């Protein structure tokens, strides 16, 4: 039983750094294998992607259209990863979600098996972010 | 006046039986193991037997059958310690070839790239290898896959062993003997006038073939015909001839060898890069020597039939390519040759090189054991194969009404006729040294 | 960065089968494994069809996908009043591709 | 030894009487070639003991040419002795005798036993 | 005294020693390959008079050698077969409800998992049917096989069969088998009428725990054999004088489909059943069972006091492998809750009964945590007609004053089935040399 | 008339009349099981045949030697021996069967030198 | 006046030949050397002394040591067949230095390693940790890999059995005999004036070592020096001690063993958490006892070479870790001990304890085979093995330095020389009982 | 005096010990095959010279007398040294390469003898 919780404030000033911490509970040792991703959605339109964060080693792969605009931290001690985006404007009014990248483990004597795509099985309730004064 | 009994010990008495044989080699690694085989005695005594007759019987004796079971078993013992070659059944992205490609190899050789695990199990590398058209099948640049993976996938042959045929000998076991014939006219049956006794035989080639017998025992003076039933159409006809015509089977593609390591201590020998110009493999046979060989076989086939019938030579009927075409081994490769130009002639009542295309299939399969197979690794350089064609296998067409226009066509879907003609003199027989005869004995009591 | 083609609105009636297709550009076939999502009004997105055609154990059997070469399709047989929600098409060319969205009315 | 092993095959039975030594001398002479190599050796010993003990328990243990006091049933073959050691050969002789050869081996068992019983009673006074 | 030694060749002198045996068949069957010499058309039974030879039971070497033989026969039967290691996979494993009865609710499981295809880069969702006694819970829940935390194993190859073919254990050369022909032959003691037999009769190596099937029955009366009739810690062997037929069947027309587990090698899964499913059951008539239960208690009055109350109860307990019946009807191993066959009491002085029988497919049955087996499905319905002949009982003593002398059917081990079949034989070694005083003198030439 | 080991419980005066029946019949995982016993039988027959053959009885089923019977070995009369069983007779000598063969060969080996001497005179 | 040949069957005449041997053990749960399917040894030592016999014994030519090198590896491969395999363990290790009451000499020696491996089922994974040594763990480019991962896949070798050397007796087959030379001053090759036959040899412990003899048979009165040639530069000149000197090799760590499951019935055992202060494994040799023992061989070495010639001892020159260190066994765990502290010696004419640093390996190649490796399981508790060293394997160096300052160093690249000091008394010979002689026979005609 | 106890004595002294030399000529894992082949090898070699002795005029018969004339060129000695001076072991090395011709002359000299007994019991 794994729940992807959420945090974050409400009304926020634009053009500065906003924090979002997503915490997973049922892991113990179930954090190093699966990737963790941030996905945001403006109201009335489709989903948008942010970037990666490493499970145990730590890797930073980000969206090519949001480079030099957002940093993601990781601890590997409390299973909490933080999302920090900068230069937020009034057009970035969107609800933010944290999702778990799935993985299909299988190993035979001959070799290992790897996955193909970036499919998300676990999601979170999310928290809307409003940009106002 | 009466007679008295006697016991004789060591008398020549034969009765027909069957017995397993044992190996005998000249002590010269090999897939025909030879490392633990008993060395042979370099003096076969050819003891001529006078005032004797013997009724031989082909296609019923188990001498060919007992050795037939040793063909599969010897290859299985040399395949078990070899490396397994199962886990390469990942999907294959495959392209075509380049570097001055000709029309004959247009689409036969394929350049394929696929994912592969490394020594570290959670790390993969992309490798490339060259495969033939008869090695991959289509999954509907496109994604190909191995032909023999939806069927039972198998291993690859170890590079240390070699498939060159060592002529082995089968010495008779102690208390047992075999007899050989020295006649001119020979059926599958018939009483042999000159029977000779020998324990250890001459060289017997364990080479395998389906269409044309090669590197076989030469005939004596002329061409003899072997058949279970010459009036039947389903019986394979074995024909051997005295003059050995030569074939020059060449692989003109100079290739390298690349080692793709698939796991810990497990290396898959992939094909390298075809350096230089690429040309299709082929076999060369003389025009004049082959026609007079056909001219030296038409005479002895006409003595078993009428002199007014016309014989027609055509190619194979149809079916799988492995059974309907030529197949042999030359330096670790497996050639599939189209023999349309060898058997295209008609015979009426009374500069010189013939070429024929040949195909290459790296994955070879056992004829009867579909539960496994073996992968022949590529051999670097240019493969040169010279051999003597000594025997042919022909099958008569079904029907043949009015006892005329009897066409002779190739065939021979079994692998037991390659050694049946090589053991034509031999038949295992059991000796019993006891005997009772009447006489005038009166043993003196004490 | 290129959004996937998707019809914003599609009609839905109980007892029939609808088809949703998404295809951008396929000069080099890199988007082999398309992914489908189902998001009830608001709430949380879910995953219904994963690696092209596979599904998680717990979703309905009527959900089925298809990968016909360069074109993908999603078919739901026997619509009801509870599955009328948004669906998204997920592909992969460079990092992550997201579709626009659909609407079952 | 002048002719070789199994030499005088279709020769005269009298002519083959002297050359009965080379056949007895040559009666003895993990891979798949290993099991049947041992199987041939154990069968050669078993074949050698299938008749040596069958002959050794008769009136002669190890003599090469031997005969015993059991009279011949003259109605079996009904042929002269002037061709047995002159014209008739070993090869065309067994096939006319082996139809009943199983019972002759039994009759020499008790014929030698009573001969031994006579020898046992011969030492009673000694 | 005029006495001199002599030697005798061909003398019957009996010594007892351990002996390897032969094989013989009555003209693939890897369970008993019978790649041996065929048995003779006419065996040579020679009765021996004026001889009293001692025969000992439960220490005979015939049962111990063949116990190791069937283990070696089993291990060779499974090494040329496909490994089932790609089956320790999380099973989204659930119920089945269609055409079910009251007591079968939850026994059969519609149970699914993930499995690979020809490419080792694509997976698929196959389904199969498994029994309750084959899967274990972890926490539409998640399930796993029983053998996943123990030794991985293979499945039996489908072409070979495990039916009992009668075989003969025959003495080698220089060796003999003595067959006693006493109608009231007590196991521990000498047999006054001993005959010799070259090769014994047909032996059916059935593997049964509670009862005995297809064994050699007695001649006129039932008999009781025990190492120590005073001790209560040893199994009680009972051999019947008349056979009682048993009717066991599986009423399910179960299909069988084969899925590709990997490179050509296949795994024969359980297909979808056709029609309604009932419980497998065994049938025993009351008329032929209550009277023969009176026969076995009659012979209990010759080893104990006849003024004793005798009771029959259920099994003591333990694991399911020993508390229930277990046999090999048509390649399917049933497990029958034998409770109505051992629920009776006796005072000191048509009517077929059903037996609840459950089905298991992973069976260990050699006390081995090194290998196991998956039983392949069988097309159609299962049908067996057999005779029960042996009751491996256990004296539940402890009480005194000859009161409520109960018996509980046990049979924890598995070598006591064959102790009632090889009961007539003992290996002997002949010594054809010997000496005796004789008045004879050897002459000197 | 009786068969294999037919007279195993009769008197030795009648059991030893027909005793050659016991001598003529002295000769996968089942393959190894069979092969082990086939090799076991040929040396079992040849162990005591060599023991018989090392004496002066090469092939005689019944023979006689000049080694004299020791009085303390048996201390039993002779007339009742041939008219009780073989097995009861065996257990009365079984302890010292090894030392009987010891003096049986030394006299036999000295015997073969005896005819080696006077026959060499001419 | 005339002679005639007579046949003598059963006379003592022996000719040299070669054959296989038997097994023999006493007092019986599982063993790798003497399995349960072995005949027990004889209860009486049949040693028969012979007179008027001089036989030329020839060691380094008999193949009993070659037969020893044949069946031990056959037993060594056989125990490895029914064992758990460890092929998925060389997935990339993420390791770090351990610092928990660490000393200076063990800094960087032990590594606390962590990786990802399968559970009983094949779809769940766990992050498990274990301990490994430096000698079997190398770099990749913090990511570490096993040294056996780029070589053959290999196993754990079933810790229910033990590698304890139980003495085994090689018994001769029927018709053969074994000759034992009882001469007290018999060197390598030459005649033996007093040889005694024996049916089966004495107890031979199959211990394996590369530098020093362990638990061997002592000499009688004087230490012996054996070599191929006394002037040779190679082929491992060796000595044998006459008095025993003891050694204690200890592992003072409170090591523990945990069970980590490869999968279904695939139980693998790895090093747990060490308890207490860690100390280097060391071997202690008495300083006064070893110096006087070396003071006896230096007198024995002065008669084969020139008198008044000084000799200087030295450590190993170079090579791999299996030849430069004293490799042996201690309770089932392999040791690789530095030996410089016992072999620094310089001796001149007119004439408390020494510690040895020692490193421990887990996976080793026992022989020169490239196809297998054994993962020594971590065995629990403090271990203290006592043994006697009784021989040296020395290799001299060339150079005509006026026959002065001769160098002796422990080598032993070939490991079958261990059994030569145990089988030096024995040889295999073939008994031929038949013989002929001329007498006055004149066999009469009956 | 034990097994092979008279191997260093002369032929006259070692002619009273032929019994003990002829008595010890019979006596799944890798041991199960290795000891199986060594057992059948011993019985084959014991039978090898048994039939080689059996073809001659004596079966068993540890002292076997034979009327073949001894050749002087093989030995060139007398009875004063081949019975009282030297041993059995050094006797074979003088006739090691003469063993092929002493064997080959004997089976025919044996074979020419039974024809004298063949017609003695037939032409009576
Ligand atoms: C074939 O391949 C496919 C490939 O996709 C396989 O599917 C994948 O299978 C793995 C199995 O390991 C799954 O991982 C597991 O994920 C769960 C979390 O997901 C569960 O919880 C979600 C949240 O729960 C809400 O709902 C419940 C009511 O159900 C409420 O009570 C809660 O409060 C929450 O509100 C829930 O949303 C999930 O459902 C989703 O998926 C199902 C299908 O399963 C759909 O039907 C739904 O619609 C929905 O989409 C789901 O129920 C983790 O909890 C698991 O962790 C356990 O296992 C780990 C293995 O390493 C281990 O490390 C963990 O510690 C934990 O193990 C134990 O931990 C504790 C002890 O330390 C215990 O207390 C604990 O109980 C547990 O026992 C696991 O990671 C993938 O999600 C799944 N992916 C997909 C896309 O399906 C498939 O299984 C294969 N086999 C087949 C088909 O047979």
């Amino acid at each position: 039983q794994v729940q992807l919780r959420e945090s974050g404030p409400g009304l926020v000033k634009p053009s500065e750094t906003l924090v979002l911490t997503c915490a997973v509970s049922g892991g113990g040792d179930s954090f190093g294998f699966h990737y963790w991703n941030w996905i945001r959605q403006p109201p009335g339109k489709g989903l948008e992607w942010i970037g990666h964060i490493g499970g145990s080693s730590g890797s930073t792969d980000f969206n090519p259209s949001l480079k030099s605009r957002v940093t993601i931290s990781m601890d590997s001690s409390r299973n909490q990863f933080s999302l920090r985006l900068k230069s937020v404007t009034a057009a970035d009014t969107a609800v933010y979600f944290c999702a778990r990248k799935g993985e299909d483990f299988y190993e035979d004597d001959y070799g290992q098996y790897f996955t193909a795509g970036w499919f998300f099985d676990l999601w979170g309730p999310g928290t809307p972010i409003i940009i106002s004064s | 006046e009466n007679l008295w009994v006697t016991v004789y010990y060591g008398v020549p008495v034969w009765k027909d039986a069957e017995t397993t044989l044992f190996c005998a080699s000249d002590a010269k690694h090999n897939v025909w193991a030879t490392h633990a085989c008993v060395p042979t005695d370099p003096n076969p005594q050819e003891i001529h037997l006078e005032n004797v007759t013997e009724e031989f019987n082909m296609w019923k004796n188990n001498m060919v059958e007992q050795m037939h079971t040793d063909i599969i078993s010897l290859w299985d013992q040399s395949l078990k310690p070899c490396v397994k070659l199962t886990p390469l059944c990942v999907t294959l992205q495959c392209t075509n070839v380049t570097n001055n490609i000709t029309d004959d190899m247009r689409g036969e050789l394929k350049n394929c790239s696929f994912n592969m695990t490394t020594e570290l199990r959670d790390k993969k590398q992309k490798v490339y290898s060259l495969f033939y058209r008869l090695d991959v099948v289509q999954i509907n640049n496109k994604e190909y896959r191995l032909i023999n993976c939806n069927t039972s996938a198998c291993t690859q042959a170890c590079p240390k062993v070699s498939f060159e045929p060592i002529p082995i000998h089968y010495c008779a076991p102690a208390g047992f003997a075999i007899l050989k014939c020295k006649d001119k006219k020979f059926n599958g049956t018939g009483p042999c006038p000159s029977v000779s006794t020998v324990q250890c035989t001459h060289g017997i080639k364990p080479v395998v073939s389906t269409q044309l017998l090669l590197n076989g025992s030469l005939a004596e003076e002329e061409v003899m015909i072997r058949s279970e039933n010459i009036t039947n159409n389903a019986k394979n006809i074995l024909v051997q001839f005295n003059t050995p015509v030569q074939i020059n089977c060449t692989r003109p593609n100079n290739n390298t060898r690349k080692s793709i390591r698939i796991g810990p201590g497990q290396a898959f020998y992939a094909t390298g890069d075809i350096i230089g110009d690429i040309r299709q493999a082929h076999c060369n046979v003389s025009k004049a020597t082959w026609n007079e060989t056909l001219g030296k076989v038409v005479k002895q086939l006409r003595k078993h039939f009428g002199n007014n019938t016309i014989i027609r030579f055509a190619n194979s009927s149809g079916g799988d390519l492995e059974v309907t075409t030529h197949s042999f081994n030359c330096g670790g490769e497996f050639f599939y040759c189209n023999t349309s130009g060898l058997f295209n002639s008609t015979w009426i009542s009374n500069n010189d090189s013939i070429t024929l295309p040949c195909r290459i299939k790296q994955i070879i399969n056992m004829w009867q054991r579909i539960g496994q197979c073996m992968y022949a690794p590529p051999i670097q350089g240019v493969i040169r194969c010279v051999s003597n064609i000594t025997g042919l296998i022909l099958t008569r067409d079904g029907g043949s009404t009015n006892s005329t226009t009897e066409t002779f066509r190739p065939g021979g879907g079994d692998m037991r006729d390659n050694w049946r003609s090589e053991l034509y003199k031999y038949k295992v027989v059991k000796i019993e040294p006891l005997g009772v005869a009447p006489t005038r004995c009166k043993r003196r009591v004490v | 960065q290129f959004v996937l083609t998707q019809p914003p609105s599609v009609s839905g009636a109980p007892g029939q089968t609808v088809t949703i297709s998404c295809t951008g550009r396929s000069s080099n076939f890199g988007g082999h494994y398309v992914q489908w999502y189902q998001q009830l009004p608001g709430t949380a997105p879910r995953l219904v069809i994963f690696e092209n055609d596979r599904r998680p154990s717990g979703v309905s059997d009527r959900f089925s996908g298809s990968q016909s070469g360069a074109s993908a399709s999603l078919t739901i047989t026997g619509l009801q009043s509870e599955d009328e929600a948004d669906y998204y098409c997920q592909c992969y060319d460079s990092s992550v591709l997201f579709g626009r969205g659909t609407r079952l009315t | 030894v002048f002719l070789g092993f199994l030499g005088a095959a279709g020769s005269t039975m009298g002519a083959a009487s002297m050359t009965l030594t080379v056949q007895a001398r040559n009666l003895l002479s993990l891979t798949v070639w290993g099991i049947k190599q041992l199987q041939a050796r154990v069968l050669a010993v078993e074949r050698y003991l299938r008749d040596q003990q069958l002959l050794g328990i008769w009136g002669c243990s190890g003599k090469l040419i031997c005969c015993t006091n059991v009279p011949w049933n003259s109605s079996w073959s009904n042929r002269n002795l002037s061709e047995i050691w002159d014209n008739m050969t070993w090869l065309q002789w067994d096939k006319e005798i082996s139809n009943y050869t199983q019972i002759i081996y039994g009759l020499l068992e008790e014929s030698q036993n009573q001969q031994e019983k006579n020898e046992q009673d011969l030492l009673a006074l000694d």
